[PDB]
């Protein structure tokens, strides 16, 4: 419909004649400067913002959007023409390829009409690469929404990297030398595989009919850094009644090694088909990557925050269908806000919930998983793995900067117990399938839930007697709540009355405070994460006083209540976490004392 | 050899536009496309019978002749949308027509879908079993030739094949953005398992979905599809091209006859107090004793009421019963009673269905090496019943997946990069003899079988039946056994047995089946009086829990809620009666306290 | 496999439309199309050099690739006409482009038309020999299918094949009105016979004419046609497709060199009065005597000037001379002189040209049984000269056909249902021996041969030469003959004769041939003095008619006028002269009086 030569002119006009008032308003031909860098091998990639083209030709940006593979080659050939102009120094022949390119160019210039076959491919006149950066107008597209209609277009997405292969050299322009003639042969490659050439099409051997057999040479050929990765739907975009959906992404050039599993990245690139037949061909798709970037209210809200029972109301909003466990519901809220990590300190507040079956453990975890921004649910894979050769982060990795709810914690694999032990220690996961201790960042609060062996809990049987989990591993947890279903006819009647209401109403009974919508709760959390409250040194005196007091009670306590410095460290996390709930950047005695109260109650739960 | 004008297609295209031109008339279809424009979809839905009303002839032509008539209709649709809005029409390459309404004889089932309907519209009804992955299918590939500076096209439509070189052998580089691609998925339908004679073989019909119709279906969905049945190029494989798919509710309705409804109403109104026990005695008349079990089994068929909450909590109405007992007790016999009686039940063994097993599975086709997400037995029993025998011999992966479906009624799967989440809400009636026979009444039932201490929690009820060697009890059983054995039909001379068939107070099983089918639709609700009463009993069980079967827990409370709900359904009483809670409480007491 | 866009065709069409968009410029082509629209024709004419001037690249593109570029051009022309007037464009299915102007290498002759020019534009200049009948060629046939109620089309263009059945074998009826037909004629061109070597062979090129180009040509016309030289489907046959035709003037001009003009003017101004007599002596110096005959032969070559009146008359300027004499007289040698001497001459026997004969004839092809109008020897001599030997042996049909050309100068033929009226204006020099030799000066000139006296009336002059046995005269001739025998070239040794090669005062034949050609351009007009003088001479000859060759009549008067006109050409006088008439009068008196 349109003349690509005319488009080639427009880009050449744009690149040569686009500038931006840089820092201190410096009128600078931004791309013009980059071309000069490219001319002297000082750059390799040339990322291009389409909004710059939108600044003077939004229609061109639209045509780039409706088809991107075409315009990439147009720009690349457009830059190919411009670069010889901007050359101003004969820089050193960096790597054999440039001097090889120089050698070929002299040979070609030594030649006058010529058949199209006897000419070098554009892809070999390279060692520069070009990528686009999507316009801010184009809103990011969910991986689900990338349908077949959007193939061939340029799309921006968000997601979580589930896996990424090692860097490897992808061939681009296979080069061959004839057996018995000096003519060199080329073969650009698009498919992931190909048949290598055999017989040279060289004019001399073709005329001579000598059967000059091509022999591949890597030095003549040109490779490119390459990677293969999968990206998963970000948990926020996934509907409740579905699960995350993957998408393959291909990365090459300087975009390689800018991503790890469990990185919440945003990718701009072309969505295109690949074929490794009914009513037409069926072809698997992928997303050729261009740009990768690793991503990170009303006054009544403020009035609500000012309320003293605000945080208590929010705790009541935690699973209002669940009657009871109020102080536990408070504790879960503390985990959701997390710590501060002042400096570093473990901001995540890991909690374990051991208790008899049928006491809302599993339901609570499901609510927490639905509530947290970055959430994972598992039972025990959980940890990373090396599939076949490619990394694949487990649920623990995917919970980074979030929470991993592990139901059925009692039935974990003992190796995995060691794995989470590493996470609670340094918040990283190490693994070696081939004896290669690959360490992965795992910064994620752990919400464990276990059930005692042999039915309900026996109070006479000590801790680590009703349960068969490592006591040292248990003591690592910030809080550890023992939930017992004691037959208490009054309270039993209360819970039953709560249940019958829900059946007779499909609704919780009316409380003092109605629950808030989960999204609003998350908004409060995101506001709470905005703060990093500090600990005044005066509070330390009282804090330490409380610590030695309770530690004395542990010495007084015949059973070792696991009081330690670990106990003190968590108390710091709880206090500053409460300060975040208070939206105050300085911790307070109320926050400290309340944290001690919950700590005491968790110990009281061991009664 | 280039067509100029088609008078018939011209008129047919015009008539459709006239039909879609619903302005002077009631405006329903004009409003539809206006909603279609607002909703951004590109597939109008059409009631075929309205088309019959406006034009019976054209409607007959449409049903008899599908491919041509729809193409004209799509043309009229695209122009009509262009009339209302040109730019919105220009967004989409094409538009689609959705059929609906009554299809007189074209409404068939996969059993009855003979080859006679080829190239005729068909409204099939059935259950989706196999699903294939979404794939994008090229339709119009666009190529550029820098040598000639020339752009070409190549449609495929119904039709080495991929063009890559100019006729001058110049290279052709494709134009991905310009070209047209569409998502495309294949599934397979089968007759509804309840209404499917065992003598006849399976009659499974393929289906092709494209565009928005791709993902509007999963395995184990009761769906009605309307499409054009077409052959394929070569004894020729035959497939149905979907024009519109709709998921009929799995509840459906108890059609039957009003006589059956009236007989049920008269029978229900006769004696509501004894109807539960009268059914229970007549539920499994061949079996002697186990009266609580028969009462329990009736509640399972009746089923509770699922409660879906504002937060998405989905408290299941299904009830789950496990039978443990010594061999040579009427356990397998009892389930075959359920199979004969249950409105919608599927049998299965410990191993489950071949390959797929109990729950769903991914299956390479091996005719094209193609993945297929294939429904398993558990999913197919959704809003129904599954009868598992040798449940102890269930495999370990099934012992894993059973936790999900028991907890959620929902099997998820991500294997082979196949993300899916299938509805599997199904009351389960498992049976498993004790290991090595001869149950020891000292340890847990887990210790005798090995249910990992969790599935017992998942099961609402668990009934033990041991071969107690009481001579009185044996006399009662043996009296029953010989009485049935000695029986001869009323018309017989104590001579010949039944012929070798080449084909496969007391109430009839079919009458029972129809009755419970009607009762399942009833939606009884709580009463404050019963709600208070049950709370006393549950607390009383907690009080009785002091002595030390599994302890009474909150699982037990909701179990009683479903049982009282079930007994309420038995009498068609839309308000749960204290009798319902009363009978459930004593039944649970028998289950935990012999 | 559907072509979408041709950027090259897109740009090329735009370039033509810009060229045709002649409003910013002088309006020459915009006016032409406006005049074309007023003309109501559909074939614009184009000068190539304008295209070269406005776009040299495009013109080179056109000439090197005639076909595609013209198709773009005709596209632009129709679009441009539609811009000026849509409905007039809608009158015609298409428009056509006529090329014109200079072509360096592509302007060739059938002799020089090499196979290399295939697919190139070529401006072939030559002479038409054969013309086929006008026939309507079908190009696009529309059919209607009542069974399907469907219209189908087909285009033939360059491509038994006439479709008559639908794919379903429904009968098809051809919509004769909607189908496209165009008259289509074929002709053949050859090299101009004057400028062609005797050694080489004919190079006949076939031309195709369509639409207005059909009857813009006749046999025996000197034309140049610009067209696309192409092969034919199958070693192959090649034909030229005409794009524009024009009949150049048959007189042309003697370009030669200015040196020849200067030599002619110098020689003419040397002795203008003696140039007539000097040329006559040097006309046939190998033959002694018959000097008056030589004067007449010179008059025949120069000829007169045609006069055409308000009544459509075409009063001929040509002169026709008959020579009769006993065998072994230089009559045959005279004709060889004229053939070597004349500017545009052609020989022929009493039989005439094979098959076609003297004038034209209709010949079936016998390769396809196709009629062809073949020009004869007389027709090709139009505005030239013909030499007929053995004129007595003319066939009776030719004896009749000679009357029309002698009188009107145009031959007509309506036979074989084929209608034509060709031009054959040609001064004719005929000769015939008397029957049985031995001429007798007692009977008529007719009686010695047999001419019916119509031809003798038609011939302007008749000269009788007899084998008189005068010893003095015979000595003069024989001594002249032996002097020619004894004559040897200056460079020779009296030894060997000339080699047997494969190739074939007194002024030169070539220079004389140049001068008479220049003189032929001259158009001498009448002078009142000479007109008065000749009128007295004619009346004197009428007075001489009292004495008892043919009697003097008005034929003789006009014969004298042409003779004086011919002598006026001989001295290059822009008007006739008393010398001219006086020379004619004595010449005529010598002819009729010995
Ligand atoms: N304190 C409680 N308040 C409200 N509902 C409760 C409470 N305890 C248990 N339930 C109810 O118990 C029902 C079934 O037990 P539940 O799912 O809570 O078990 P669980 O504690 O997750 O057990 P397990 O870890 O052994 O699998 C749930 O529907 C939940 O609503
Ligand atoms: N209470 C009973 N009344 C009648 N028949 C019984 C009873 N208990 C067992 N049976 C007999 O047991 C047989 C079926 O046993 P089955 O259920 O297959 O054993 P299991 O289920 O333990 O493998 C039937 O033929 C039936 O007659
Ligand atoms: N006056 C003449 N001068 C020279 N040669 C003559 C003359 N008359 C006749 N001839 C000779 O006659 C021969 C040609 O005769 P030709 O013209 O063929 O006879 P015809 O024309 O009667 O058949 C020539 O060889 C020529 O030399
Ligand atoms: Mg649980
Ligand atoms: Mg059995
Ligand atoms: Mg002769
Ligand atoms: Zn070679």
């Amino acid at each position: 419909l349109k003349d690509y030569a005319l488009e080639k002119e427009k880009v050449k006009k744009f690149l040569q004649e686009f500038y931006q008032d840089d820092e201190l308003g410096k009128k600078q031909f931004k791309y013009g400067n980059q071309l000069v860098r490219l001319a002297h091998r000082e750059q390799v990639a040339l990322y291009v913002d389409l909004d710059d083209v939108a600044e003077d030709d939004p229609e061109l940006v639209d045509s780039i959007c409706e088809n991107a593979r075409r315009y990439a080659k147009l720009f690349a050939d457009a830059v190919q023409e411009l670069l010889p102009q901007y050359k101003e120094r004969e820089v050193v022949n960096k790597d054999v390829l440039d001097v090889y390119i120089e050698h070929r160019l002299m040979m070609e210039q030594r030649s006058m009409v010529r058949s199209p076959q006897n000419q070098y491919p554009a892809e070999l006149m390279r060692r520069f690469e070009l990528y686009f950066q999507g316009p801010s107008s184009n809103k990011p597209r969910v991986i689900r929404e990338v349908r077949a209609d959007s193939v061939g277009k340029l799309v921006t997405v968000r997601g979580i990297v589930t896996r990424v292969s090692e860097v490897k050299p992808k061939m681009v322009v296979a080069t061959y030398t004839c057996d018995q003639c000096g003519a060199e042969t080329y073969q650009p490659i698009q498919s992931p595989t190909f048949m290598p050439l055999i017989m040279c099409p060289s004019q001399e051997c073709q005329t001579n009919r000598s059967g000059g057999r091509l022999y591949l040479q890597t030095r003549g050929s040109r490779f490119i850094k390459f990677q293969e990765m999968k990206m998963q739907e970000h948990s926020d975009q996934v509907p409740v009644g579905n699960i995350p959906r993957s998408i393959t992404v291909l990365v090459e050039g300087e975009n390689t090694r800018i991503a790890q599993p469990g990185d919440h990245v945003s990718v701009t690139g072309i969505f295109l088909p690949i074929l490794r037949v009914v009513q037409g061909l069926l072809s698997e798709t992928y997303l050729e990557a261009h740009r990768i970037v690793k991503m990170n209210l009303t006054r009544e809200e403020l009035r609500q925050i000012a309320e003293e029972d605000f945080y208590e109301k929010l705790a009541a909003s935690i699973a209002p269908e669940i009657y009871g466990h109020e102080d536990v519901k408070k504790a879960l809220l503390l985990l959701l806000v997390g710590g501060v990590d002042q400096s570093k300190i473990r901001g995540n507040i890991n909690i374990c919930l051991m208790g008899d079956p049928g006491v809302a453990k599993s339901q609570l975890l499901s609510y927490i998983d639905r509530l947290a921004p970055r959430s994972q649910y598992t039972t025990g894979g959980l940890t990373a793995a090396v599939l076949r050769l490619t990394l694949e982060g487990g649920a623990l990795v995917l919970a980074d900067q979030g929470v991993c709810c592990i139901d059925e914690f009692d039935k974990m694999a003992e190796a995995d117990r060691t794995a989470i032990h590493e996470v609670m220690e340094q918040q990283t996961i190490s693994i070696a399938k081939a004896g290669i201790l690959t360490t992965l960042n795992a910064r994620c609060s752990i919400l464990a839930a276990a059930n005692p062996a042999y039915g309900r809990y026996n109070p006479r049987r000590s801790l680590e007697q009703n349960i068969q989990l490592p006591a040292a591993l248990l003591s690592r947890f910030d809080l550890l709540w023992l939930i017992q279903d004691r037959p208490d006819r009054d309270n039993d009647l209360r819970l039953a009355q709560h249940i019958t209401y829900v059946h007779q109403h499909s609704r919780q009974p009316p409380s003092q405070f109605e629950p808030l919508d989960m999204k609003l709760m998350r908004r409060y959390i995101a506001m709470c994460r905005e703060k990093q409250p500090m600990v005044p040194e005066s509070l330390a005196d009282y804090i330490t006083a409380a610590y030695v007091e309770m530690r004395r009670e542990a010495w007084a306590s015949k059973d070792a209540t696991y009081t330690s410095a670990r106990t003190l460290l968590a108390i710091l996390r709880l206090s500053t976490a409460l300060a975040r709930l208070r939206m105050v950047d300085v911790v307070e005695k109320e926050d400290v004392n309340e944290a001690i109260r919950l700590m005491e109650m968790s110990k009281d739960s061991l009664l | 050899t280039v067509v100029l004008d088609d008078v018939e297609l011209r008129e047919a295209q015009r008539d459709y536009l006239d039909f879609l031109d619903d302005e002077e008339d009631q405006g329903i279809y004009q409003s539809k496309v206006r909603e279609l424009i607002s909703d951004n979809q590109y597939r109008l839905i059409v009631n075929v019978n309205d088309l019959r009303r406006k034009n019976e002839k054209r409607a007959n032509r449409l049903l008899n002749n599908a491919f041509e008539e729809l193409v004209a209709f799509q043309r009229a649709l695209k122009d009509f949308v262009a009339s209302i809005d040109a730019t919105y029409a220009k967004q989409y390459e094409e538009f689609y027509v959705g059929l609906e309404g009554s299809f007189g004889s074209k409404h068939v089932s996969p059993r009855t879908l003979t080859s006679c309907f080829l190239s005729c519209v068909v409204c099939v009804e059935g259950i989706v079993t196999k699903c294939s992955l979404v794939r994008p299918k090229v339709v119009r590939s666009v190529h550029y030739c820098p040598a000639t500076k020339k752009t070409i096209e190549r449609r495929y439509s119904d039709l080495s094949v991929y063009p890559t070189k100019d006729e001058e052998n110049n290279p052709l580089e494709t134009e991905y953005g310009l070209s047209v691609y569409k998502d495309h998925q294949t599934i397979t339908i089968q007759e509804m398992p309840e209404k499917a004679p065992a003598g006849q073989l399976p009659r499974s019909v393929d289906v092709i979905l494209d565009d928005d119709l791709v993902d509007k279906a999963k395995p184990g969905d009761r769906v009605q599809v309307v499409g054009t049945y077409r052959c394929l190029p070569g004894t020729f494989r035959t497939v149905l091209i979907a024009c519109n798919v709709k998921q009929m509710s799995k509840d459906a309705q108890p059609s039957f006859s009003a006589e059956d409804i009236a007989k049920i109403k008269k029978f229900s109104k006769t004696r509501s107090k004894d109807i539960f026990d009268q059914l229970a005695k007549s539920l499994a008349p061949s079996i002697h004793g186990h009266d609580y079990v028969k009462k329990a089994i009736l509640c399972l068929l009746l089923g509770g009421v699922e409660r879906d909450l504002e937060n998405g909590s989905h408290i299941r109405g299904d009830i789950n019963i496990l039978l443990i007992g010594d061999p040579s007790v009427a356990k397998s016999q009892l389930l075959r009673y359920v199979l004969c009686t249950a409105p919608r039940a599927i049998p299965t063994t410990g191993r489950g269905s071949s390959g797929v097993g109990l729950t769903a599975a991914v299956t390479t086709d091996q005719e094209t090496g193609e993945r297929r997400l294939e429904a398993g037995a558990m999913v197919l029993a959704d809003r129904g019943v599954v009868c598992i025998d040798e449940f102890d011999k269930m495999s370990d992966m099934d012992r894993t997946a059973i936790h999900e479906v028991m907890e959620q009624g929902r099997v998820t799967i991500a294997k082979a990069g196949i993300h899916a989440r299938l509805n599997a809400r199904c009351s389960v009636l498992a049976a498993a003899n004790p290991v090595y026979g001869r149950y020891d009444q000292y340890k847990t039932p887990m210790e005798n079988i090995g249910l990992q201490d969790s599935l017992l929690s998942r099961f609402d009820l668990l009934f033990i039946m041991l071969d107690q060697m009481d001579p009185e009890q044996d006399r009662e059983i043996s009296d029953h056994v010989l009485r049935m054995h000695r029986y001869r039909a009323p018309g017989e001379q104590d001579g010949d047995a039944m012929p070798l068939g080449s084909a496969v107070k007391m109430v009839s099983a079919a009458f029972m089946k129809k009755y419970i089918h009607v009762a399942k639709i009833i939606k009884p609700v709580l009463t404050q009086e019963s709600a208070t009463y049950i709370a006393e009993e549950y607390s009383r069980l907690r009080s009785q829990d002091s002595m030390s079967t599994s302890p009474v827990t909150a699982r037990t409370l909701e179990t009683l809620i479903r049982l009282a709900t079930a007994h309420a359904k038995a009498r068609m009483s839309k308000t749960v009666d204290l009798q319902d809670a009363e009978e459930a409480v004593e039944l649970v007491q028998y289950a935990y306290f012999k």
